[PDB]
């Protein structure tokens, strides 16, 4: 009874707020994922340098 | 020196990972506003 | 009213777009997971190489 | 109203479901981070050994 | 130990997958 | 072998960025 309308209207306004926040959440999560990627990338670069060393200064050195 | 540079590279790694934790924190902080 | 029915429709679409968003995000997580796993395999390989025709010469 | 009602409730439940999803996704990202962090430890240890002994012992 | 650290690395990456699956499971409840 | 494995590592990381962009693209609709 005209209250149900008021109830959905409020739920609707709540959901809209919930959504906007969720959007910010997902964006922050994507940034975290990007950060882990960069970190693994850096580690990979470090690993690639340790590899070159092993097959050079440790290769010809023998 | 290779030692220093690799050490620097590893520090970059650690900073990135800490940045990840920072964003995960922000992500969960935002979900605290998800109350429907 | 003709605004609330709309609001819920707008929210419905946004929710749909977020679902796709999260799906794309999960694939990204897996990609980094796979990246790190492949890196660890490369490292283990390097560890072995060092022990092999190295720690014996 | 009776329509916007169902819709609102439905969207509410969809949103509650997506929250759990993101909470799960966040846990996954944290785990990959932990994996890369521990791999970092192994990498520096390999770098050390290539000096610790490899340096002097050659 | 290096092998020890690597197994721990493996464990973590395995836990990541488990969570991705959890995330996908929740997500499928939408719509 | 190691170079190949390292190349694969980077292909995966790049794909990570690819999906991140897709994800944010999809969000471009939310709240407009």
């Amino acid at each position: 009874g005209p209250l149900g309308s008021a109830v959905s209207l409020v739920q609707a306004q709540t959901n809209a707020r919930a959504i906007a926040a969720m959007k910010n959440s997902i964006q922050a999560t994507n940034r975290a994922v990007f950060e882990v990627k960069e970190g693994t990338q850096r580690l990979a670069i470090a690993v690639q340098a340790i590899q070159d060393h092993i097959n050079t200064i440790m290769n010809t050195q023998l | 020196r290779g030692g220093i540079d690799i050490s620097t590279e590893l520090s970059k790694v650690n900073a990135s990972l800490q940045n990840t934790v920072k964003y995960i924190k922000e992500s969960n902080h935002q979900l605290q506003s998800v109350i429907v």
